[PDB]
This record gives C-alpha cells, sequence and structure tokens, in this order.
RNA sequence: UUCAAAUGAGAACUUUGAAGACUGAAGUGGGGAAAGGUUCCACGUCAACAGCAGUUGGACGUGGGUUAGUCGAUCCUAAGA
C-alpha cells in the first residue's frame, strides 16, 4: 500500500502535518513489533509514505 | 565368580630404585597389576581411600607393606567388555607386618 | 585503552557490527558467487591499526 | 527414622501423570537462542529444508580453507616468497647478523 | 555437566575464594540448574554448597 | 510417477428441508 | 532492561546519538505523558545510545511498558 | 476404571459445567435478547464472569478431600469464522481496538466484544475435579428481537450456510451420542448401519459424521475428534502436548484428501464399556464455495506489520499452557512468583486473570476489577520472561479457511516432504504433513492459502459433549446406560434455524441414523440416556 | 601428579568430589597506565586452530553487557607549537 502524492497534493498544511504525525506513530509501533518479528514488510511502506508526505510539504 | 580376600602387598621391593617423583603413581600401577594377577580381571578399580593411603606421606613416602581387601564382583552394566572386575579397598590395621592372605565371607 | 576517544570508540563500534559471517539467505540467491566473508576480521589475527 | 520415612510421602500429581515421561514440547533452536532473540545467521531462511541446504553449501565451501588449516574466514596471513634476511647472508671476518 | 560458572558464583556469593567452596558431587543436576546468584544462595542455605574452614596456621610453637 | 498419477486422479475427481428450534429464546 | 521496570521504576530506550538528557526527558514526557525523575545515558559498543529513564513515584513504568506493547 | 467415587467426581464436574453454560446463556440473552440489562455485556466480561462463577461453584465441592480441582478449559467464545482459542483478557480491549483500526469489519464482533445479529456464538468451557474432566461446548445464534410481538422472540429463523452448519453439528452430535450408547447393547445397532453382532468402530463413527456433513454441505474442521478420556488426559491441549496413548477418531486435511481420493490416531478400535468419551465436532459451512476445496486453519498473530491485508484479525491469545518438562530459573522476582502461582494450577490451560488473588470476585466491584487489572499488568511483565524461556506456550487462535484444490494442484513445491517450519515455536504443528499424498507441508499450504485470492473464511458451528458408558453395576437402573455429563435437551437446546438441506432417506447410512433417532426416542425397549441437569443457584 | 564418579561414541588433558604438591605478600594474589578492541558473560557448539588429545577454549555460531553535578577529560599553564 502507501500514500499517493497526487492524493496528498489536494490537502492543506494541517492535514499533511496530522498525517505525518500519524505515520510517525505507526512507524514507532512497527519498530516495537520488529523486536519480536524480524520480518515486517509494513515498515517499508510506512517509511516511504513518510518520505512522500515530507516531499509534498516541501514542494 | 564373586569372592573377597585380604592380601598384603610388599611395595618396598616393587618400588626399589624408582625415581622419587614417580613412586606413588608407580605404587598405584603396581597395585593394579597385583589385583590383575590375583583375580584375573583386567578391570581393577581402586578406592579413593586406598589412593589416600598410598599418597599419605607425599609422592615419595609410600609404605613398605599395604594391607588390601580385594573383591572380585560382577560388572552389572550391559555394555561391559568384561563380566567381572576387581575393587581394591584399604585395610587400616595396627601393623601390616605378619599378615597372611585370608578369605572374607561375603555376608 | 579504557579511557578512549569517541572517534576510536566509533570505529570500534563499526568493526563490531561488521564482524559476522555471511547471512545464509545470500547463498540461496540466483547466480550467487559470494560464498564466504572474505573481509572477516578477528581481534587476534589482523589489527585495525587505530 | 520410621516416622520420618512415613512422613516423607510422594503422591503422583497431574504433572507426573502428563509430563512425567515426556520432554521438549518446543523445537530446539539451532543456535540455542531464546524466543525473542534474533538469529542473524538463519532469520532469512524460514524453512528447515533450505536451512540444511545452505548449511551443506557452507560446509562444502569450507573445505579448501580447512585443508590450508586457516583459523577461519579471518585468518588471511600471507607468507612472502623469499625472506631477504634469510637469503642475503655473506659473513666476512667481523660482525654477523645472527648468532 | 560443567559447574565452573557455579563454582565461581558460589565463591563470589559466600565471600571466600574458589578454594574454600564445596559443591555436593551428588547434587550435580541441582547445581547445574543454578544460573543465578539467588539460586546459589538458596543452594548454600540448603547445604548443597558449603563453605570450608580456613587451613590452620597455629602459633603454639612460635 | 506416483505423484503425477495422484494429481491426475485428483483432477479427475474434482472435474422441504430441516428446522430446529422455535420462536423463543432458549 | 525489563528487570529495571520492577526494580527501580526505570524504562530503557534506544535514543538518537544526537540527543542529550534534556531532549530525552522532554521527548519521554511528551510521548507518554509521564513525569521523569532522572535520565542516565550511555553509548553502547554497537554505536547507538541507550537511555535509562527513571519516572517519578506518581507514575508507574509498568503501565508505560504495557501501553507500549513490550512487557 | 469406573467406580462410585470416580463417577461422582465426573458427575459433579458435569453439573458445574451445565450450570456455567446456563449462566452464560442467561447472560447473553439478558444482554442482547431480553434487553432488561441497561448496558450490554462484552465477550471478555462474559468470559471473566463465567470463570468466576465456575470457581465460586467449585469451591464448595470436594474441599479438603481432593488435591487438585479447578477450571479445565477457560471460557472460550468464538464468533463465526473463529473456530477456537478466543478468550481475551479484560486489559486487551483497547489493544484490540488499536491493533484492528484500519481493518475490515468481518471480525468486528470479536474486535469490539459486542455481539451482532446473525452471529454464531460458540461457547466452550470445561471443569475438572481430581483430573476427571467434563467439557461442554454449544453453538448459539444471535437474533434481532421483534418489537411487535408481545413476548420476546426472533423475527425470523436463521437461514443459509450458518443454519446448515448448526443443523449438521446438532444432528451429528445427537447421532454420535446414540451410536456410542449403542456400544453397551450392540444388538440394537441397526443392520443397515453395520453388523448386528459386532460393536461400534471408528470407521462407523467417521462414515456417519462424514455422511451427515456431506448431506448438509459442510466440512469437518480439522480440530474435531471423538476420543476417549482418562484422568488428567482429556485432550485439554491436544495440538500442543503429545500423548502416549490415543483411542479415538480425528479429522484432518489428510483425511479430507483421502476422502476426496477414495501414537498416531487410527480408526481401527472398538468402543468399550466403562469408558469416558469426549465428542467435539466443528462444522464449517461450504455455501460460498463454488468448487471443491480444502478446509484448513489459520493462526492469528498480534503483529499488524506482517501484511497489508485489511481482512485480517490481529489479536493476542489469552490462554497459556505450562510445559512441566521444561525448567529454567528465572531472573525476575515477579516472574518467579508468577511461575510459582502457575505451577499450582496443574496441567490445564490457564488465563492470567486466574492467578490473581482478587479472583474470583466475592462481590462484583469496580475496585475488584481495578485490583485485578493492577495484578494483570505485573502478570504480563512476568509472563514475558516466562514465555521467552519456553516455560509456557500460547494456545493458538484459529480461523477456518478454505483453499480450492485446483490452486493446490497447479502450485509447485520444490522441497516436497522435506520442507517444514523452522521458525515455528511448537514441535507438533511445526513438523506436520497436512497433505501426505500430495507431498505438501504445512508451511507450503499456508503459503498457498496466502497466495490465493479466492481463499475465504468459513463460518463454524461447534458441539461438544462428554459421555460415560456406565456398566450394569455402575448404573443405577441395573442395565447399561449412557450418562451425558454435559449437553442434552436442557442446556444445549438448538436455536431457531431453517436449513434447506436435509438428510436423503434413500441411503443406508441415513436409514441407520433415522433408526438411531427412533431407538433413542424409544424409552421402553431402546437405549437409556441419563442427562446431567444444571443445578439451581437460589 | 594420583583416585573415584559424572558427561560423552570416544576422557592422561572437561566438570565435581577425594588426595599430593607449588607460587609464599619484591606472589603464579588484588588493581591500574600504554596498547589491544569485545578478547568480558551466557546459551549453543567441534569441520579448521590449540606442534599429543579434547566432550574443553582467549576457537566457531547467536546474543547480553559499560548508567556520574562529586571519578576523569573538559579549565590552567610548563618545555614548546
Ligand atoms: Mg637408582
Ligand atoms: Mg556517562
Ligand atoms: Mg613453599
Ligand atoms: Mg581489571
Ligand atoms: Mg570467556
Ligand atoms: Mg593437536
Ligand atoms: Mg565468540
Amino acid at each position: 500500500a502507501g500514500v499517493k502524492a497526487y492524493e496528498l497534493r489536494t490537502k492543506s498544511k494541517e492535514q499533511l502535518a496530522s498525517q505525518l504525525v500519524d505515520l510517525k506513530k505507526e512507524l514507532a509501533e512497527l519498530k516495537v513489533q520488529k523486536l519480536s518479528r524480524p520480518s515486517l514488510p509494513k515498515i517499508k511502506t510506512v517509511r516511504k509514505s513518510i518520505a512522500c508526505v515530507l516531499t509534498v510539504i516541501n514542494e | 565368580d564373586v569372592v573377597t580376600r585380604e592380601y598384603t602387598i610388599n611395595l618396598h621391593k616393587r618400588l626399589h630404585g624408582v625415581s622419587f617423583k614417580k613412586r606413588a603413581p608407580r605404587a598405584v600401577k603396581e597395585i593394579k597389576k597385583f589385583a590383575k594377577l590375583h583375580m584375573g580381571t583386567d578391570d581393577v578399580r581402586l578406592a579413593p581411600e586406598l589412593n589416600q593411603a598410598i599418597w599419605k606421606r607425599g609422592v615419595k613416602g609410600v609404605e613398605y607393606r599395604l594391607r588390601l581387601r580385594i573383591s572380585r564382583k560382577r560388572n552389572e552394566e550391559e555394555d561391559a567388555k568384561n563380566p567381572l572386575f576387581s575393587y581394591v579397598e584399604p585395610v587400616l590395621v595396627a601393623s601390616a607386618k605378619g599378615l597372611q592372605t585370608v578369605v572374607v565371607e561375603e555376608d | 585503552a579504557a579511557q578512549k576517544s569517541f572517534r576510536i570508540k566509533q570505529k570500534m563500534a563499526k568493526a563490531k557490527k561488521q564482524n559476522r559471517p555471511l547471512p545464509q539467505w545470500i547463498r540461496l540467491r540466483t547466480n550467487n558467487t559470494i560464498r564466504y566473508n572474505a573481509k572477516r576480521r578477528n581481534w587476534r589475527r589482523t589489527k585495525m591499526n587505530i | 527414622q520410621n516416622r520420618a520415612a512415613r512422613k516423607n510421602r510422594y503422591v503422583e500429581r497431574g504433572s507426573d501423570v502428563v509430563f512425567g515421561d515426556q520432554d521438549a514440547l518446543t523445537a530446539s533452536t539451532e543456535n540455542g537462542v531464546k524466543l525473542r532473540q534474533t538469529d542473524r545467521l538463519l532469520d532469512g531462511v524460514a524453512d528447515g529444508s533450505m536451512r540444511s541446504k545452505a548449511d551443506r553449501m557452507a560446509k562444502m565451501e569450507r573445505r579448501e580453507r580447512n585443508r590450508h588449516a586457516k583459523q577461519g574466514e579471518s585468518d588471511r596471513h600471507n607468507a612472502v616468497s623469499l625472506s631477504k634476511h634469510l637469503f642475503s647472508g655473506k659473513r666476512g671476518v667481523g660482525k654477523t647478523d645472527f648468532r | 555437566a560443567n559447574l565452573r560458572t557455579q563454582k565461581r558464583l558460589a565463591a563470589s556469593v559466600v565471600g571466600v575464594g574458589k578454594r574454600k567452596v564445596w559443591l555436593d558431587p551428588n547434587e550435580t543436576s541441582e547445581i547445574a540448574q543454578a544460573n543465578s546468584r539467588n539460586a546459589i544462595r538458596k543452594l548454600v542455605k540448603n547445604g548443597t554448597i558449603v563453605k570450608k574452614a580456613v587451613t590452620v596456621h597455629s602459633k603454639s610453637r612460635t | 510417477s506416483s505423484l503425477t498419477l495422484v494429481k491426475e486422479a485428483l483432477w479427475s475427481v474434482i472435474d422441504q428441508g430441516t428446522t430446529l428450534g422455535g420462536p423463543f429464546f432458549p | 532492561a525489563m528487570k529495571k521496570v520492577e526494580d527501580g521504576n526505570i524504562l530503557v530506550f534506544q535514543v538518537s546519538m544526537k540527543a542529550n538528557k534534556y531532549q530525552i526527558k522532554k521527548a519521554v514526557k511528551e510521548l507518554y505523558e509521564v513525569d521523569v525523575l532522572k535520565v542516565n545515558t550511555l553509548v553502547r559498543p554497537n554505536g547507538t545510545k541507550k537511555a535509562y529513564v527513571r519516572l517519578t513515584a506518581d507514575y508507574d513504568a509498568l503501565d508505560i511498558a504495557n501501553r507500549i506493547g513490550y512487557i | 476404571i469406573l467406580q462410585e467415587s470416580v463417577l461422582n467426581k465426573y458427575r459433579t464436574a458435569g453439573q458445574i459445567a451445565q450450570t456455567a453454560l446456563k449462566y452464560v446463556t442467561s447472560l447473553i440473552n439478558d444482554s442482547y435478547h431480553s434487553k432488561t440489562t441497561q448496558r450490554q455485556l462484552t465477550v471478555p466480561e462474559l468470559c471473566l464472569l463465567t470463570d468466576s462463577f465456575i470457581l465460586t461453584r467449585l469451591e464448595q465441592y470436594y474441599k479438603n478431600k481432593v488435591n487438585e480441582r479447578g477450571i479445565a478449559i477457560p471460557t472460550t467464545i468464538d464468533i463465526d469464522q473463529i473456530s477456537g482459542g478466543w478468550c481475551p483478557e479484560i486489559d486487551d480491549t483497547q489493544n484490540l481496538l488499536n491493533w484492528n483500526k484500519g481493518k475490515d469489519s468481518t471480525f468486528a464482533s470479536s474486535v469490539t466484544g459486542t455481539l451482532r445479529p446473525g452471529d454464531l456464538v460458540k461457547i466452550t468451557l470445561g471443569v475438572h475435579i481430581d483430573g476427571y474432566t467434563s467439557e461442554v461446548s454449544h453453538t448459539m445464534v444471535i437474533y434481532p428481537v421483534d418489537e411487535t410481538k408481545p413476548i420476546l422472540q426472533p423475527t425470523g429463523p436463521l437461514l443459509g450456510g450458518k443454519a446448515d452448519a448448526v443443523a449438521a453439528a446438532h444432528i451429528a452430535m445427537e447421532t454420535v451420542v446414540a451410536l456410542l450408547a449403542c456400544a453397551l447393547t450392540p444388538e440394537k445397532l441397526p443392520a443397515s448401519l453395520g453388523g448386528t453382532s459386532s460393536g461400534i468402530t471408528g470407521q462407523l463413527i467417521r462414515t456417519i459424521v462424514d455422511t451427515i456433513a456431506r448431506s448438509y454441505n459442510c466440512g469437518v474442521v480439522p480440530g474435531s475428534r471423538v476420543r476417549r478420556i482418562r484422568r488428567f488426559l482429556a485432550g485439554q491441549n491436544e495440538g500442543i502436548v503429545a500423548e502416549r496413548e490415543y483411542k479415538g477418531v480425528v479429522w484432518t486435511e489428510s483425511h479430507q484428501e483421502a476422502d476426496l481420493l477414495s501414537a498416531i490416531p487410527s480408526d481401527d478400535f472398538v468402543v468399550q464399556s466403562g469408558e469416558v468419551y469426549l465428542i467435539d465436532l466443528k462444522m464449517a459451512s461450504l455455501e460460498h464455495c463454488t468448487k471443491k476445496g480444502l478446509v484448513t486453519l489459520e493462526t492469528v498473530d498480534s503483529y499488524t506489520g506482517k501484511s497489508h491485508k485489511a481482512g485480517e484479525l490481529i489479536a493476542r491469545p489469552g490462554a497459556y499452557v505450562r510445559d512441566f518438562a521444561q525448567t529454567h530459573i528465572l531472573k525476575l522476582k515477579t516472574s518467579r512468583q508468577l511461575l510459582t502461582k502457575i505451577d499450582k494450577q496443574g496441567v490445564y490451560p490457564f488465563k492470567l486473570s486466574h492467578l490473581s488473588s482478587n479472583f474470583p470476585f466475592v462481590h462484583e466491584n469496580e475496585e475488584e476489577l481495578q485490583s485485578l487489572k493492577k495484578d494483570l499488568k505485573s502478570f504480563r511483565l512476568g509472563m514475558s520472561e516466562i514465555s521467552n524461556n519456553y516455560l509456557c506456550v500460547e494456545s493458538p487462535i484459529q480461523i477456518a479457511r478454505w483453499v480450492p484444490w485446483d490452486h493446490i494442484l497447479k502450485a509447485t513445491n520444490p522441497n516436497g516432504n522435506l520442507s517444514y517450519d523452522a521458525t515455528s515455536t511448537l514441535t507438533l504443528p511445526g513438523h506436520e504433513l497436512p497433505l501426505p499424498k500430495l507431498g505438501v507441508s504445512a508451511i507450503k499450504l499456508k503459503s498457498l492459502m496466502n497466495s490465493t485470492k479466492e481463499s475465504i473464511s468459513l463460518p463454524v458451528a461447534r458441539e461438544c459433549n462428554t459421555i460415560v458408558l456406565c456398566d450394569s453395576s455402575v448404573s443405577t437402573t441395573d442395565r447399561p446406560e449412557l450418562l451425558r455429563l454435559t449437553g442434552g435437551s436442557k442446556t444445549c437446546q438448538p436455536s431457531w434455524i431453517h436449513s434447506q438441506h436435509e438428510l436423503n432417506p434413500q441411503d443406508s447410512i441415513v436409514q441407520g441414523i433415522f433408526q438411531l433417532a427412533t431407538l433413542a426416542k424409544d424409552k421402553r425397549f431402546g437405549l437409556l440416556l441419563k442427562e446431567t441437569q444444571p443445578m439451581k443457584q437460589k
């Protein structure tokens, strides 16, 4: 899965910031789960979503 | 066959001329050979109290004569390479002098 | 030395994290020619030279 | 002594009934690890058949270094072809390089 | 079994050297189970592990 | 091949009313 | 690390190498809504920073561990 | 060996189980059907209340006369696709909500704890006294209440595959109970069913259950069994702890494969007098399956980060099993104290809340609940280190799943029999062959289930009873008779369902089933069944 | 150096006990500086290495471990740069 930049570009600054905070919380929980399960595919898509949101905000 | 006897071993003539660092180990080996000769068993086990009696006066202070009790018994384990073995115990006596070989009734 | 600098400790940390044999799933990859870690370091064989 | 022996009683419990003659109940790990301990060597190979395959591949690859008697992957000592201090000896009447 | 760790832990717990620590040779499995100083203390309490007395250096002749 | 024969046989083999209770909560 | 939860009301975290004790205390209070008594830090031999964070007596590290998920 | 005292202990365990089942049925009806209760109760609350009720009732029986007594099976409430292992603690409710936010609503009832109309709710609970175990499990249906009728009743009967599964489970349960009762008087066995001068066999049991399931278009979930029970050996953890001796009939994916192609358990035994039998039958509906497929199980984990499947359930199992053959001295004092509490429970699966000193409740108080939660936090702290050293293991949560045969056949397994799950924590499921003839291992089958886009989760109905084959001296009525310790017409009364499918009377097996029903109704010259009655509280 | 038991397929060399000795406080004890860099400790474990052996290891595999207002650096200046 993951976020889509063309969907992100239609949002405001507050929505993008809230989505970034939610993504960071999700990444923290996934890092907690990784301590018990070393193969966790969702971390990659959460990281890429964080990068995409930051890119759109900077744009 | 199961049997128990008391013997006297003359360690003096068996350790005559042995290097001082080797006297007590050679006494251990002489007792093992003595038991093998008298009981026909290649498996000979010495009691730790007998080891203490051998080593009591250091590495070069072995007694001239030792009173041993030797019991030929049965090797109860099913992986035994021989059916019988000898067990050698010390007999702490007033003196090891003037003692003949005797048979102990196993009761 | 027990009282070491941070730079030395950082290089030591990198060496410790590098010190490992190959992961076994590397051997199962298609056209894999990496068969052992040719740059393995041990503390008593090749020194790091600071 | 008889009173003490008759007081020291053993009664079979449910653990004796169920687990008395059994063991294990859990697969033993290859590296002796705990439940939540990472296994750097094997965590990428989920199934034990491919684990044994990779183990055999590693054991086969070890053979040349083991014949050369290396301490491991880390033993990479290189001997020179010729030592000059061993092959530059011309000792006149005077000082020498060794005793 | 390998009781080297238990011997070291018993010496440290009792406060003497390893030369003054006695591990019961019959309770080998019980000693082998003890991975911690708390279990070592329990073994010392129940008598599986015993502290030996010092070797005498008498001063009578002096 | 016995496995192939098993797979072929598997492919061959795969290729009013009743009323309980009533208008009440037990 | 889990022993310190019951022994001294202490949580153990892996924190950034750039973070100091002020930042660690502020971040812990912000993320978990607890009062921190004090923070001790070390740099582990693998190059990452480990923080021992002790909470005040009015907060329980056991609850925070249960909320995080490791317990 | 049956005796007066042993039979009395079994009878008391069965009585307590029947009373507990009536208690949970009344609680669910008050929360969702009677609607006299202002706030509806949730699944963890129901499980906790059931456990406390069982402990309070069991406190008064065989006190200071029996070493070990307690709960054998913790109260399990399974909804629809969940086929077993669902007993969440009260402290995991917000955990479930947070783990399943952003998922589908297929498991919404399990995630929120609140039952919904159309739900098949399977309640399982067991009680042991001196190791003599009696277990009950009943499927019930949740209905919308008609606002127009003067009396409370469902608006309409349950229809569809869930109704088919309930009917198949109920009819199979009754037929198997009658068939096992027929072992005491073998001449009353119908001729069309089997040999008149011969007894009851596992082959006969299996063919009857398979015939009923096929008639109602349902599959037998691979956890079902009709097995013999002894002291401390009741299959309370069957897929976890290996057993020295097994006398019973089991259903597996291997058995499904063999039927399609037509201490290891075998159906080559004869039912004997003087024995206690557990009958646990799970029927999964095959209504939505347009092709021939295989019914298997899926284990639920607590890691949301393993996939992107919005139709997945993430949960933590609440029941643990102590492995008494494993020993390891722990480092935490909390963990050591928890292990000391755990070893007192015995050889049955346990919940963390069962170890609390606050539990069971003397008076139901909010402060009692809060002290229970305060205990439960440190209990989880200790349980983390206990599970890390393999001293205790989880009892899995399992969802029934359907995998079509064509995808299995088209799939390739390069390892064949050699593959197995090396990361699996338990030995028994880790090294297993669900399809021995096709050479497909459990890891391969799980991979196929995940790879298929047409693998669905089938609703499950469950019926499980415990019976005793009482001999003439053992029985009161001077004739051999079957004592049903759990289940019957008073506790496990079937809900209002209507299934289009039916047994086809023009088959010999179905004729034998009809004759078994007739001879069970015949109370003069037929068979004698003594049901165990739930007891009054006030 | 010796005896018995345990472990193991296999024990002169591993572990525990039983003995005999030795370092003899300018130690074969207990800590540090330079240097090394995880060798520390646990679990697993023997192909190679430990010039015999090996079930043992500073070896191989997987992990755990170093917490400071008060101890140091940090501040001062020396020869000097
Ligand atoms: Mg001479
Ligand atoms: Mg510091
Ligand atoms: Mg001296
Ligand atoms: Mg030191
Ligand atoms: Mg070491
Ligand atoms: Mg050698
Ligand atoms: Mg190492």
